[PDB]
């Protein structure tokens, strides 16, 4: 039924650019928002960005906030990460998560549990 | 392109069965002999109703469309009938300039040869009646009575006042005319006749019967219309002084309202029945409408102020403190009492007490009586000779008008327009425009 | 309506405006979106400070309490207008009794007499007959014709 | 009865039957204290 397809990313220099895919299929999020998440190695996956699917406003975690861009296509079905100025604390494998709940505050994205999920994808950044 | 709707076009004009009587009914009926215009598809108004007869061999008409916008922007009825079924639909649908077939919906239905239908709407209710015949012809309508039964009603509702049809036909226009109906033993409507149509069909009329028998009979009354319409007004340029009596600074006080008067002027009553800012306007013996259109010897204006549960008071045979003791109105005043809130100009922080009213009288005031004593009232036996004190109060009381005080309490200007037919030639007259003399 | 809109892990369908400029007339539906500014900037359609989604969701959980949980409502206001009036109660009927001086009610004629079998011929769109009195001497039974 | 203390609940009116006495309803009509003073089959001023 739902499926979330992660493309792109790996391995980037310090202060290079990496931009991440994740294509749904066979459901819509209308009404809610679609986010993020990164889980580096002995640490809790945490909050990596959310954006509205319907309005497009976007919500960031503060140590993101000016480095990474996210955005979504409602035609295409698929949510991009646009992550600039790398540094090296951001080394962790990057979820895209669904959400069926809709909420008034954007920043609960970050809080509020998501039910669906993609696969992970790996992240590396080297030094010179 | 005309033709002659000869005997056609007669539908059973109510659901009662009647058998062997003539019945005389006053209905929208096709008129026996008239100009039916000939087609072979533009839109045709529907003043009253439509007479709709299609001389086919292959169906080539299908349906109808009924408005009086029909571009989509009102509602609008359509029918269409596709070789199986008959739908009727009053979607609010796209047309066309020239819509055809080939070869916010609020209601939909489904269900040599001459096909005859009868269309209109009375009282929002859409009536069709219907009669199929064979004919062997191809000029023009058969000769015969044939009578069209009633298939189906349309509880619409709808302002219609063009039509068009959709694919040579015939479209007569139905008038108010009286007929008179011959019911068989079976119930059936044989015959009829045109109550107007001519001197004969008329007398037939008024005996109720088909065969009248040698004689003369009084049928009906000769009236000669008129012709042209005189009006004649003394030539007066004079608009009367309402802005000095709606628009006064200060109201003279309920019991010495104050009395003004109007004579040789034209008065412009189209701006009090038009304006918005007038509360209360009612008229006692006259119309708003009318107030134009009628000359007057005088008009007395009386003006005055009260509170809203006193407004009501002024009128007709009415009673009260302010009807009994202020302002009497006789029981057959002819005129117009306008009203109309005045809590911003006469209200004030905390409250106004500038006008009065009296609270106490000997007796009972005659119509347009005004007393303006300022004597102290003897409730009790002791004479009071100018005291006051125990059963020895003064007449009047000072209205209580603030911002914050209720509607019912909050001041009110009322203005009492007298109207009167004096022992002279009208002097207040209406705009209305004179004419020439025939 | 607990245990239809009422799942596991909540219901979060359903929603409400919680931010409004005005109060609401009667029948009035407004589905705007509009990012309500709460305070005196202007949002431009970014949310912030004093810049607010309008719309929040329900807590519709089994587990809820019944103050909580969802409820199905529906609102049935009558119109009357200058149109027929296409709305009715179902008007039922009673039994058919003839030969008996009864006080009948028939579709829309009233009347008192007796009832029985007519010979006459009545059209197939034709109710009740009348005499040469105007005066209705036969109906037609609405149930049975 | 107009003075009373409490009015009975309109479900249970109180109902008082005036009798032989003489009934002056100057003091009534030519009060200022009722909003609606509706005589029905007869007229107030005629009651005296
Ligand atoms: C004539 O046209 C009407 C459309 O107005 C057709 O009615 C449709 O029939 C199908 C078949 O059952 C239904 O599924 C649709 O819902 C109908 N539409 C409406 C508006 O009633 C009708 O079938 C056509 N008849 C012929 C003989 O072609
Ligand atoms: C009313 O209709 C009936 C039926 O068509 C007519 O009665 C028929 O009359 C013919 C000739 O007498 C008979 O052969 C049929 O058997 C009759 N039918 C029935 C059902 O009785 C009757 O004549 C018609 N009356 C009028 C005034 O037109
Ligand atoms: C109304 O419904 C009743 C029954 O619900 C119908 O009565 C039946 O009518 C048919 C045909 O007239 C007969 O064959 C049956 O014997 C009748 N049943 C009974 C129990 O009497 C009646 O016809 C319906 N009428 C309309 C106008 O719909
Ligand atoms: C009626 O039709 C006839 C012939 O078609 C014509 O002579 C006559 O003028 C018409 N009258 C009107 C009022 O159209
Ligand atoms: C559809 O018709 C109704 C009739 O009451 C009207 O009120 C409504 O405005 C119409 N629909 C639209 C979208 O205007
Ligand atoms: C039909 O039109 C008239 C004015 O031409 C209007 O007064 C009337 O209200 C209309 N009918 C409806 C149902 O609105
Ligand atoms: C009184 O003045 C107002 C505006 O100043 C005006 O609209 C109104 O017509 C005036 N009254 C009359 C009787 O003309």
């Amino acid at each position: 039924q739902v499926q979330l397809v992660e493309s792109g990313g790996g391995l980037m220099q310090a202060g290079g650019s990496l931009r991440l895919s994740c294509a749904v299929s066979g459901r819509t999020f209308s009404t809610a928002a679609m986010g993020w998440f990164r889980q580096a190695p002995g640490k809790e996956r945490e909050f990596v960005a959310a954006i509205r699917w319907s309005g497009g406003s976007a919500y960031y975690a503060d140590s993101v906030k000016g480095r990474f861009t996210i955005s979504r296509d409602k035609a295409k079905n698929t949510v991009y990460l646009q992550m600039n100025s790398l540094k090296y604390e951001d080394t962790a494998v990057y979820y895209c998560a669904g959400s069926k709940i809709t909420r008034s505050l954007l920043s609960d994205y970050a809080t509020w549990p998501y039910d669906y999920w993609g696969q992970g994808t790996q992240v590396t950044v080297s030094s010179k | 392109a005309y033709t002659n709707s000869f005997t056609r076009g007669v539908y059973y004009p109510d659901k009662v069965f009647r058998s062997s009587v003539l019945h005389s009914t006053q209905d929208l009926f096709l008129p026996f002999f008239s100009n039916v215009t000939w087609f072979h598809n533009p839109v045709l108004p529907f003043n009253d109703g439509v007479y709709f007869a299609s001389t086919e061999k292959s169906n080539i008409i299908r349906g109808w469309i009924f408005g009086t916008t029909l571009d989509s922007k009102t509602q609008s009825l359509l029918i269409v009938n596709n070789a199986t079924n008959v739908v009727i639909k009053v979607c609010e649908f796209q047309f066309c300039n020239d819509p055809f077939l080939g070869v916010n919906c609020t209601f939909e239905y489904v269900s040599k040869n001459l096909r005859e239908f009868v269309f209109k709407n009375i009282d929002g209710y859409f009536k069709i009646y219907s009669k199929h015949t064979p004919i062997n012809l191809v000029r023009d309508l058969p000769q015969g009575f044939s009578a069209l039964e009633p298939l189906v009603d349309l509880p619409i509702g709808i302002n219609i006042t063009r039509f068009q049809t959709l694919l040579a036909y015939y479209v007569g226009y139905l008038q108010p005319r009286t007929f008179l109906l011959k019911y068989n033993e079976n119930g059936t409507i044989t015959d009829a006749v045109d109550c107007a149509l001519d001197p004969l069909s008329e007398t037939k009329c008024t005996l109720k019967s088909f065969t009248v028998e040698k004689g003369i009979y009084q049928t009906s009354n000769f009236r000669v219309q008129p012709t042209e319409s005189i009006v004649r007004f003394p030539n007066i340029t004079n608009l009367c002084p309402f802005g000095e009596v709606f628009n006064a600074t200060r109201f003279a006080s309920v019991y010495a309202w104050n009395r003004k008067r109007i004579s040789n002027c034209v008065a412009d009553y189209s701006v009090l029945y038009n304006s918005a800012s007038f509360s209360t306007f009612k008229c006692y013996g006259v119309s708003p409408t009318k107030l134009n259109d009628l000359c007057f010897t005088n008009v007395y204006a009386d003006s005055f102020v009260i509170r809203g549960d006193e407004v009501r008071q002024i009128a007709p045979g009415q009673t009260g403190k302010i009807a009994d003791y202020n302002y009497k109105l006789p029981d057959d005043f002819t005129g117009c009492v306008i009203a109309w809130n005045s809590n911003n100009l006469d209200s004030k922080v905390g409250g106004n007490y500038n006008y009065l009213y009296r609270l106490f009288r000997k007796s009972n005031l005659k119509p347009f009586e005004r007393d303006i004593s300022t004597e102290i009232y003897q409730a009790g036996s002791t004479p009071c000779n100018g005291v006051e004190g125990f059963n020895c109060y003064f007449p009047l009381q000072s209205y209580g008008f603030q911002p914050t005080n209720g509607v019912g309490y909050q001041p009110y200007r009322v203005v009492v327009l007298s109207f009167e037919l004096l022992h002279a030639p009208a002097t207040v007259c209406g705009p209305k425009k004179s004419t020439n003399l025939v | 309506s607990n245990n239809l809109d009422s799942k596991v892990g909540g219901n979060y369908n359903y929603l409400y405006r919680l931010f409004r400029k005005s109060n609401l007339k009667p029948f009035e539906r407004d589905i705007s979106t509009e990012i309500y500014q709460a305070g005196s900037t202007p949002c431009n359609g970014v949310e912030g400070f004093n810049c607010y989604f309008p719309l929040q969701s329900y807590g519709f959980q089994p587990t809820n309490g019944v103050g909580y949980q969802p409820y199905r409502v529906v609102v049935l206001s009558f119109e009357l207008l200058h149109a027929p009036a296409t709305v009715c109660g179902p008007k039922k009927s009673t039994n058919l009794v003839k030969n008996k001086c009864v006080n009948f009610n028939f579709n829309g004629l009233t009347g008192t007499g007796v009832l029985t079998e007519s010979n006459k011929k009545f059209l197939p769109f034709q109710q009740f007959g009348r005499d040469i009195a105007d005066t209705t001497d036969a109906v037609r039974d609405p149930q049975t014709l």
